[PDB]
């Protein structure tokens, strides 16, 4: 109203609060994400679902553990702590094929599922 | 006995009613930006 | 085009802001009403985690990621609309973005973002693709295989009463036939409103769900 | 000629599993987070004792004696009334975790019959990888399902042909294929290598030597020359 | 509504699995006819087979 001008309204950065704690027995770092919003009021990393304190992040690639969100997920490894990755995206399989080619299956297993 | 505010592993247990909290993601509680300020607004010198 | 909702718009209500706009006393009164707030969160976030796990179940029947080879040799299959094209920056495909164009978090109900980013949604896409279309009907009992598309075809053929002589005479005809057909549903979805409706509309019926809930 | 060793190879599956069973006690939490939600719902149910609604009062002789029955029975009422809230919304949600739970059980009489009294065709249904068989174990307010199911592990890269033609009729196998192991060619199966010798027997006269490129010559065995 | 989308979901993982993963001798599950192969494709909350 005093000048002429137009603003967004973005509801002011909110949401939950996730805890990542592994296994009491196993170890007791906890790990704090804080869904929807941005790092504001908080070595510490942004994620699209929060920020997140207490992880790292780490460029390799391990077994996916406790996902987070945004394709992020967090592992107890290494002292050690929690680290947040991009999910495991695996090796490459598929090339060129034709009528010479075949994928045989040596061995197997039965497995009781 | 364990406090529901010391620290996010006690308010996870407080919250879980559990005192041994396996693998997971949890909540807690919610996260919100407090009312820094108060905006009123008047025109310009209506 | 079979229209099918998997996941659902997962949401989540702090019924702490939700119902009481910054009255801690609204909130202590809630929880005289004892767990209905906390069952309906739990019981949100367990359908969270259900599109969670379908998109686990549904899109990641892979546990490890594939990809596409930059060499599209399929033999006349034409997939230029539906593998991803690397040339633009996400890794989505053609049909994929006419499908994202047709359709359409502020007052306390809160959105979570998929586990699974819509570009790692895309990638599980492309990697089942793959699995069809170079390993073959192997891809989800365990570890791929190779199989010839063309040698699928056949047996195809084979199982409904046709021999594969038409492999041999008219690869390139029955590719023609797949590929027109993608392009009578590419003007199918650039033109009818209603082709996606089955999306549409459980968009839509979860929009005025929430529009719903916002107009409650 | 290996009945012994393929026994062995169920035999050992059964002993990994029993051994992960007893040391993996989250394994039945499939079981168990259901009968949680029958917990913690007969929890609240429970809880919801507790809860008053705005009540002065949770003892039920403690609302009669002191108010007059003109108001306390109808204090009574509209308590009695958020219970009744309570029990719509316990069998609600109840009844939808029924309606899960009938789906399982409609999914479970079609693995008892499509698993059990025969083998289910549909993939990923009844295991991960293809489907033997299923045995059932009854379990607390449930069932355990031990899939037996074919899953390939180890994979080698082989050799195919795209067709032969001897004198003028193009070959294609329709049972076998034609196979190259590093030195040899004969024809084998889709799915496991078994060595054979080529003859009428592993191939079948089929389209046409007019259009293939790459056009090869071999032998075709007369029994009668 | 998600009961509907969980029957859908566990639709869309038996056509994951029989349209996807192999031929469904399913009739009339995979699309009308006798089917051949279907092909996935992502889009924002659903499937398109």
């Amino acid at each position: 109203p005093q000048t002429l001008e137009i603003l967004d309204i973005t509801p002011c950065s909110f949401g939950g609060v996730s805890v990542i704690t592994p296994g009491t027995n196993t170890s007791n770092q906890v790990a704090v994400l804080y869904q929807g919003v941005n790092c504001t009021e908080v070595n510490v990393f942004q994620t699209r679902a929060g920020c997140l304190i207490g992880a790292e992040h780490v460029n390799n690639s391990y077994e996916c553990d406790i996902p987070i969100g945004a394709g992020i997920c967090a592992s107890y490894q290494t002292s050690q702590s929690i680290i947040a990755y991009t999910m495991s995206l695996g090796a490459e399989n598929s090339v060129a094929y034709s009528n010479n080619s075949i994928a045989i299956p040596t061995n197997f297993t039965i497995s009781v599922t | 006995a364990v406090d529901c505010a010391l620290d996010p592993l006690s308010e996870t247990k407080c919250t879980l009613k559990s005192f041994t909290v396996e693998k997971g993601i949890y909540q807690t509680s919610n996260f919100r930006v407090q009312p820094t300020e108060s905006i009123v607004r008047f025109p310009n010198i209506l | 085009t079979e229209i099918l909702p998997v996941s659902m718009t997962k949401t989540s209500v702090d019924c702490t802001m939700y119902i009481c706009g910054d009255s801690t006393e609204c909130s202590n009164l809630l929880l005289q009403y004892g767990s209905f707030c906390t069952q309906l969160n739990r019981a949100l976030t367990g359908i969270a985690v259900e599109q969670d796990k379908n998109t686990q179940e549904v899109f990641a029947q892979v546990k490890q990621i594939y990809k596409t080879p930059p060499i599209k040799d399929f033999g006349g299959f034409n997939f230029s609309q539906i593998l991803p094209d690397p040339s633009k920056p996400s890794k989505r495909s053609f049909i994929e973005d006419l499908l994202f164009n047709k359709v359409t978090k502020f007052n306390g109900l809160t959105v979570l973002p998929p586990l699974l980013t819509d570009e790692m949604i895309a990638q599980y896409t492309s990697a089942l693709l793959a699995g069809t279309i170079t390993s073959g009907w192997t891809f989800g009992a365990g570890a791929a295989l190779q199989i010839p598309f063309a040698m699928q075809m056949a047996y195809r053929f084979n199982g409904i009463g046709v021999t594969q002589n038409v492999l041999y005479e008219n690869q390139k005809l029955i590719a023609n036939q797949f590929n027109s057909a993608i392009g009578k549903i590419q003007d199918s979805l650039s033109s009818t409103a209603s082709a996606l409706g089955k999306l549409q509309n459980v968009v839509n019926q979860n929009a005025q769900a929430l529009n719903t809930l916002v107009k409650q | 000629e290996n009945q012994k060793l393929i026994a062995n190879q169920f035999n050992s599956a059964i002993g990994k599993i029993q051994d992960s069973l007893s040391s993996t006690a989250s394994a039945l939490g499939k079981l168990q987070n259901v009968v949680n939600q029958n917990a913690q719902a007969l929890n609240t149910l429970v809880k919801q004792l507790s809860s008053n609604f705005g009540a002065i009062s949770s003892v039920l002789n403690d609302i009669l004696s002191r108010l007059d029955p003109p108001e306390a029975e109808v204090q009574i009422d509209r308590l009695i009334t958020g219970r009744l809230q309570s029990l719509q919304t316990y069998v609600t949600q109840q009844l939808i975790r029924a309606a899960e739970i009938r789906a399982s059980a409609n999914l479970a009489a079609t693995k008892m019959s499509e698993c059990v009294l025969g083998q289910s065709k549909r993939v990923d249904f009844c295991g991960k990888g293809y489907h033997l068989m299923s045995f059932p174990q009854s379990a607390p307010h449930g069932v355990v399902f031990l899939h037996v199911t074919y899953v390939p592990a180890q994979e080698k890269n082989f050799t195919t042909a795209p067709a032969i033609c001897h004198d003028g009729k193009a070959h294609f196998p329709r049972e076998g294929v034609f196979v190259s192991n590093g030195t040899h060619w004969f024809v084998t199966q889709r799915n496991f290598y078994e060595p054979q010798i080529i003859t009428t027997d592993n191939t079948f006269v089929s389209g046409n030597c007019d259009v293939v490129i790459g056009i090869v010559n071999n032998t075709v065995y007369d029994p009668l020359q």
